């Protein structure tokens, strides 16, 4: 099955860099940002496939999301444990990944303030278009990141424990329950990538012309 | 929460010399003299287990009669712990 | 498949049951004598089913030699391990077994011996067609089955060692090894059953006059 992708552009507004809030993850939005980084183009695991430890039988179009999943279900009749699973790379379904670096544009910098970095993940066809030193208009999500950077940070960071109401115990003999944190940064996924011009305002001469009207 | 179809008249009728191993899991009708019973017993019919590295019970799986059944994962540990099973919460079937 | 039996019978002598000798183990040969404890027919392993454990896939029609065997072939790809197998009884093949125990006949009693006994096994169609207190010729194979009796008997009992020449070994550190006993005593495996009468030379009267000429 062929991967398709919607690319959305000429949003009525382009939002700076540090109008970047919390409220708009999830969301189309438009940012512009000068490049200053670009990755090597990477493999992502976008349909994955795997084999039970112990069925040992293949399943394939697992949707992966962010992060790495494993699937529970597991329809084989074979076993009866859900967790356990393995991963070959060869029978996976990837896709194109880039992750680049952009920072505030001269003129959208505060008074007194440092420009601040975000890193844009670009997929698919979108891939390879911006380049280091150049103004690029990306449209797309707003996305959010785990972070384990925030750990020493002042003020409360969200923990999410799992709820036990109503899961009967004994006290039989022979207490231990597992927390993650909840901390995040917020990144983009651009669907469409368009250079505007470094300036205020390719070789052969006939490519150049066809351009022209 | 259970039915149990007994099937009556059945047309073919064995005596106990004649059973050969054509005749293995299949249904038979024979004509004998009870001699002796055991004491009726408790057989699992839906089996619950503890984990003893949480003390949490897992819920009821269906016995089947032929076998024996066990259980490898906790859902609350996600361990291959061991597992005992208490007959308080067990549900059981009458066996003779 | 169809299980395939050849009874033979008109044996040109019959031997007593003392004339049985080790020189004959495995050969066709003709046996007389009273039959005086019969069994229940039952059923016997002849082609088993089994599955790998870490396999898990179904295998047929694996010949058993008398005492219960375990394949290690396993041509399914999936495993590397040959010992480890689990038997179902319902997708297996069984066979008519019954242990007919037999006795020396009176007049074939030595001076001063007690009379000695044999356990006969009768398959397939050969069931059944000995009763207990009759005089029956048996026609079949002598084979031998394996006796745990025989520990304190007096003389050498032959035991098996593994043969270790052609192994590479190493005293790396961190010398066990399995020797078991040949100790056997001879039976009968009889696939011709023919009831002798016990005198010395069908309650219908239809049935009756029909055998007569
Ligand atoms: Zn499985
Ligand atoms: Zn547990
Ligand atoms: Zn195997």
């Amino acid at each position: 099955e062929r991967v398709f992708q919607i690319s959305f552009f000429n949003l009525p507004t382009v939002h700076r860099i540090r109008d970047i809030r919390s409220e708009k993850i999830g969301s189309l939005l438009s940012i512009s940002g000068t490049v200053t980084r670009t990755s090597e183009v990477r493999p992502e695991l976008y349909k994955a496939s795997f084999t039970c430890d112990m069925c040992r039988a293949i399943v394939d179009n697992v949707e992966q999301s962010f992060k790495y999943t494993e699937p529970t279900f597991c329809p084989n009749p074979s076993c009866e444990n859900r967790a356990f699973w393995t991963l070959n790379v060869t029978r996976s379904r990837f896709l194109d990944w880039q992750k680049v670096r952009i920072q505030e544009n001269a003129n959208e910098i505060p008074t007194g303030s440092m420009p601040r970095t975000l890193d844009v993940i670009l997929r698919g066809d979108s891939v390879e278009r911006a380049k280091p030193g150049d103004r690029c208009k990306f449209t797309g999500v707003e996305i959010v990141v785990p972070d384990v950077t925030q750990l020493g940070l002042p003020g409360v960071k969200p923990s999410s424990t799992l709820d036990t109401r109503g899961i009967s115990k004994t006290t039989e003999g022979l207490r231990s329950l597992g927390v993650r944190d909840l901390t995040y940064k917020i990144s983009f996924l651009a669907c469409h990538v368009i250079s505007i011009g470094s300036n205020i305002g390719e070789r052969d001469q006939e490519v150049f012309l066809n351009s022209l009207s | 929460s259970e039915i149990h179809v007994r099937i009556s008249d059945f047309p073919t009728i064995y005596s106990l010399r004649e059973l050969r191993e054509s005749n293995l899991s299949s249904l038979v009708r024979v004509t004998g003299v009870v001699t002796r019973r055991t004491g009726v017993f408790p057989q699992l019919k839906y089996v619950k287990f503890n984990c003893l590295k949480c003390g949490s019970i897992l819920g009821p799986f269906f016995q089947d009669s032929n076998e024996e059944i066990r259980i490898s994962f906790c859902t609350n540990c996600k361990s291959k712990g061991p597992f005992r099973v208490n007959g308080e919460k067990t549900v059981y079937r009458n066996y003779q």
